């Protein structure tokens, strides 16, 4: 899986390359495991505009998902 | 350039016998009855003085004299003498019992020792893990009728190299062990051997020489050389090794820019691209092939089998029982056992994790350790120290280590057998001492 | 005197044996027998 903490998002890989045994034939992907630590922080800098917080704020039908 | 397999040679020395002047009647005897090589010593000593494989063999003449009594290492000494020998061993106990006194009594002889009514020195003896009773009964029936003496006591190799390793005798610790038939897992806490605990799998050495013999017997089926179990164990000592991981490895260990480093090539003793054929390449390797000239039909190929053989005892399901690899039953004793959730661990799980150690015969082979520490901070929560312990040869320390406990402690006597308690006893009857075997049960 | 007895019977005697005394003390719970430090099968595939 992949859990961000500050949002909240979360996204479904796949299953594990050790539980691609279980069966012959199946319809689920394998992906191997993350070669890195489980946590990992990173400094980022976000640039908007006024007109993005303008028409993040009017849109007429509602908000949208993800 | 091809590098040709030979038997081992015989030994030109004859094994010597210690001076009769030194021995000291009061001087306790150390004995491993290990399956593949017995391990013998005074305790005074700490260099093994006699070390010779347990198998021994019958000679016929044509004089007719009947004067042939050759135990061991005098067996190394022409092809005839070491291929009828018989070994006690049968499977992981003992089932003949008359070669095991004439053995013993060898030994004896070549202890330099003249006794009296018996041997009067007190042995320390190695005995398996949740041995049956019957062989635990004829060991007592068998040096305290033949043999005499006053004392004795039983212990596990494992252990005994745990107590070597460090002293104190009250440390926690994980010892894994990789015998000549069995693999065991033991934990230790506060220095008892928590045999309730204890797992046990059945590969060794002796089961991966003869994996391999099947294995290069079916690969060639027209070798015109039969070729002898020596022969087999030494590819299999020289080369064999642990992968770093088996998934990665097994899917490039045929591609040509690896094909060319780890082919290993043996020559028996006598006297539409093939390229792109994975048979070929699986067969001889990366070199072509020609079937008309004697010297490559006398030949042997290792490319997959260096990484395949050792790996069983992480996954024993290639070997064909049903049972789990080394990884597997460490995870849950870490992780499941003595008051660990998954996710916290307690004092005695961390104190064990930093004194895991690895002994046994058969953990000779390279990549061990660092597949061990590997797949240690794979399981294990992140943060956690994990220490791993090697000797340089391992099947010296469990005869180190009941030496270390005759000499070095004085409170060796707390476990000794003596003989009117055997009389008063009988058969059944196990001390619960803190480095053996226990109770079966509650 | 004794048979040869073969190491592929005293695995027999010793659950048979084992097995007589659970049906004696039942009409004991093992703590270290032959057949209970041998391994579990594995969960993963």
């Amino acid at each position: 899986i992949y859990i961000e903490a500050n949002t909240g998002a979360v996204k479904r890989v796949g299953r594990s390359d050790a539980y691609a045994t279980e069966f012959d034939l199946e319809t689920e992907e394998y992906v191997p495991l993350p070669k890195g630590e489980v946590h990992k922080k990173k400094e980022i800098v976000q640039d908007v505009t006024l007109h993005d917080l303008d028409v993040a704020n009017a849109r007429p039908q509602g908000g949208q998902d993800v | 350039k091809a590098v040709v397999i030979d038997d081992p040679p015989l030994r030109q020395t004859p094994e010597p016998f210690d001076e009769q002047s030194a021995y000291n009647p009061q001087s306790p005897i150390a004995i491993d009855f290990g399956s593949s090589k017995l391990r013998a010593g005074f305790v005074n000593h700490a260099t093994p003085t006699h070390i010779f494989p347990n198998a021994l063999t019958k000679f016929r003449d044509r004089k007719l004299n009947k004067n042939f009594t050759f135990v061991g290492n005098d067996t190394l000494l022409d092809q005839a003498v070491r291929s009828q020998s018989r070994s006690p061993f049968d499977g992981p106990f003992v089932t003949n019992w008359n070669l095991t006194e004439e053995i013993l009594d060898y030994t004896f002889h070549h202890l330099g020792v003249v006794p009296d009514n018996g041997i009067p020195n007190p042995i320390l003896l190695t005995e398996r893990l949740a041995t049956v009773q019957s062989q635990r009964t004829n060991w007592y029936q068998i040096l305290f009728e033949t043999y005499n003496v006053p004392g004795v006591t039983f212990g596990i190799d494992s252990l005994f190299s745990f107590y070597n390793y460090n002293p104190s005798g009250n440390k926690t610790g994980l010892v894994i062990s990789c015998g000549h038939e069995d693999t065991n897992v033991i934990p230790v806490v506060d220095g008892a051997g928590i045999l309730t605990d204890a797992k046990r799998i059945n590969w060794g050495g002796h089961q991966a020489v003869d994996y391999l013999n099947d294995l290069m017997a079916l690969k060639y089926p027209y070798f015109p050389t039969k070729m002898s179990y020596l022969q087999y164990e030494t590819m299999y000592k020289d080369y064999c090794y642990v992968s770093r991981n088996y998934d990665e490895d097994i899917e490039k260990i045929l591609t040509l820019e690896n094909l060319d480093t780890n082919d290993v090539v043996v020559e028996a003793p006598f006297t539409y691209d093939w390229r792109n054929s994975i048979l070929h390449l699986f067969l001889r390797g990366p070199r072509p092939h020609d079937s008309e000239n004697i010297h490559e039909q006398h030949q042997m190929h290792l490319n997959v089998e260096r990484i395949r053989v050792p790996e069983v005892i992480f996954q024993p399901t290639m070997g064909g029982q049903d049972q789990a690899g080394i990884c597997e039953l460490s995870e849950t004793i870490l992780l499941k056992k003595f008051g660990s959730q998954p996710g916290k661990l307690s004092q005695t799980s961390i104190d064990m994790v930093n004194n895991v150690l690895i002994t046994g015969g058969n953990a000779k082979v390279p990549g061990l350790k660092e597949r061990i520490v590997k797949e240690f901070t794979g399981f294990l929560p992140t943060g956690t120290n994990i220490t791993v312990n090697m000797s340089s040869d391992p099947s010296l320390d469990a005869w180190k280590g009941m030496a270390a406990l005759a000499r070095n402690e004085e409170q060796y006597r707390k476990t000794v057998i003596s003989k009117k308690e055997y009389e008063e006893y009988g058969p059944e009857y196990i001390k619960e001492h803190k480095l053996g075997n226990t109770k079966y049960f509650e | 005197t004794r048979r040869h007895k073969s190491a592929r019977q005293l695995i027999s005697d010793e659950n048979k044996r084992i097995n007589a005394l659970l049906t004696k003390a039942n009409k004991l719970v093992p703590k270290a027998t032959y057949f209970s430090v041998e391994a579990p099968p594995s969960i993963r595939p």
